[PDB]
């Protein structure tokens, strides 16, 4: 629909997906979706199109007010979504809009109260780092968009590779794994009997802009360590040299495999194909 | 947030370090990377909350019996290990490892663990043992030794398959838990 | 002195006047004076001249830290000075410095707590308008 730009039904499916994520409590993905909707709006005062006026409630709703309601909800989500960096980010723009266009200083006060709570949360508590696995769909029984496709899954906080593997086995019949984990299988590039493979990949560290040298405390980075990421490397053992008994390093050569996906985790979906 | 101390001993002919590092790396079977240091660690969730832990990779040489016991004190659990396919490893454990360990820390839950489970029923390995007059010693007698100590659990796992490996570590953690 | 640029004694008289205003509780004027001092500093980290290092306390005091202490005091003054617009204004720069150079998010939280209190005060309460007279000395 985005391709076809028929935006109203686009929003309708957006809300569909939002419902889905709320069912799955994927507050992060839900917030991203709802944002993606709110991205359409403007801080202008005229409600330009009632297309954005959805069926949840339907009356005047200046673009401003609707956008404000959206931002409130999204901030709430991010809060209970345990990912406060974007929460503070958006609080900033919302406070700006308050101070510059509505001048409702009460909302300013409540919003900044929340932002202070956010900073407290960030510095105080710690958040587990979710493992990211790469999934290799091989075969032909896979649907069109799945066959011979490689995906990366933002796993849970401490999913072991095989836990997630089995969880995916639930998702699928013909639950088999090849063993040639690194390279593909040409026959199964065309053969039926869908073949799969799972393995953790390394979430390549992002660059927090303007942070490159200041003695910023770890918490910021450990957040950046796994969240807001797009690059993924995967190490590869290899023997290259004589297999001297006492020594393994005479042969150690690593064919680390890097992965760049389209969209940066986390996203509206808990996974993505490699790009 | 909490951490768990955990020791692993055993002869160097079984390479338990390979198993440990493979587990912590979450790596694919037969795909681990040997580091330069010992005493690996990880942070693991087994139930309710994630918990930290560290695995004392203790070299099994007879001489380091002076340094190894110094690591024993206040270790939450210890993991005695062996090779399921090495009768000599059995002799060492029942004769050296088990005795001196039970001597050193008589008050700590213990789990015995097998190794090379794939190699236990490996017909070529079995026939090599037979022609070398060694026994691909199976579970029930391992269970017997577990009863002998009354270890809180005994398990057999493998590195090339990681079968039960996750279960091995989970039982190890929930031994405290 | 400003004309003569001999700045250290300049600061000394600045503090003199600050003392005066505190005696008169002219928190507004006191804050302006103290600011005028703090205007000299920079958010740089090197304390470049111990001239700005006054006699109230004398040790390392990176220009940053001294400027921060000054801004804290000035904000306090403006608060009890019942004139919060400049208070919020300065809170903005101070929070910027916190987030960009010291990264002490605790100070961020306290500062923004104060700023929210400021906005509440502004919208909520009302402040009398002072009459201004012209005086002709002849």
């Amino acid at each position: 629909y985005k391709e076809k730009k028929r935006e109203d039904i686009y929003i309708r499916y957006l809300y569909k997906l939002r419902d889905l994520h709320r069912d799955c409590e994927n507050y992060t993905e839900a917030a991203y979706t709802l944002l993606l909707h709110a991205e359409l709006l403007q801080w202008s005062d005229k409600p330009c199109v009632p297309h954005l006026l959805q069926r949840d409630s339907y009356y005047v709703y200046t673009q401003q007010e609707l956008k404000e309601k959206l931002y409130q909800e999204i901030i709430s989500y991010f809060d209970k979504g345990k990912m406060w960096e974007k929460a503070i980010k958006l609080s900033k723009e919302l406070a700006e809009t308050y101070e510059s266009k509505v001048f409702d200083y009460e909302g300013l006060g409540n919003l900044l109260k929340k932002r202070a709570s956010f900073y407290e949360n960030i510095i105080k508590a710690m958040r587990p780092q979710p493992e990211y696995f790469a999934v290799g769909y091989y075969g032909q029984g896979f649907p069109s968009f799945l066959r011979n496709k490689i995906f990366i899954y933002r796993g849970k906080e401490y999913e072991r590779r095989e836990d997630f593997s089995l969880r995916l086995l639930t998702q699928f019949p013909n639950a088999e794994k090849m063993t040639s984990t690194t390279p593909p299988g040409e026959d199964i590039k065309s053969s039926p009997k869908q073949y799969m493979q799972c393995f953790t990949v390394k979430p390549v560290m992002s660059l927090p802009p303007s942070y490159k040298d200041k003695p910023v405390p770890e918490q910021i980075l450990n957040y950046y360590r796994a969240n807001e990421v797009q690059q993924f490397r995967y190490s590869r053992p290899f023997r290259k040299g004589e297999k001297d008994p006492d020594n393994e390093f005479a042969t150690m050569w690593i064919e680390r495999t890097t992965y760049t996906t389209a969209y940066t985790f986390p996203g509206i979906l808990k996974w993505f194909e490699v790009k | 947030m909490q951490a768990i101390k955990c020791v692993v001993v055993g002869d160097g002919a079984v390479a338990k370090t390979c198993l440990l590092i493979s587990y912590t790396t979450n790596a694919f079977p037969g795909e681990y990377i040997p580091t330069v240091f010992d005493n690996y660690s990880a942070n693991v969730m087994v139930d309710g909350k994630p918990v930290n832990l560290g695995l004392w990779d203790t070299a099994g040489q007879e001489d380091y019996d002076r340094l190894r016991p110094l690591s024993y004190p206040q270790t939450d659990v210890f993991l005695i290990c062996f090779s399921l396919v090495s009768p000599a490893s059995f002799e060492n454990v029942r004769a050296k490892w088990y005795p001196e360990v039970r001597h050193h820390c008589p008050n700590t839950p213990i789990i015995l663990v097998g190794t090379k489970l794939d190699l236990r029923d490996d017909k070529d390995t079995i026939e090599k043992l037979k022609e070398k007059k060694l026994t691909p010693i199976t579970y029930p007698q391992g269970l017997a030794m577990a009863k002998e100590i009354g270890a809180v659990k005994y398990l057999e796992c493998s590195a090339l398959t990681q079968r039960g490996l996750k279960t091995v570590f989970d039982e190890a953690i929930r031994a405290v838990l």
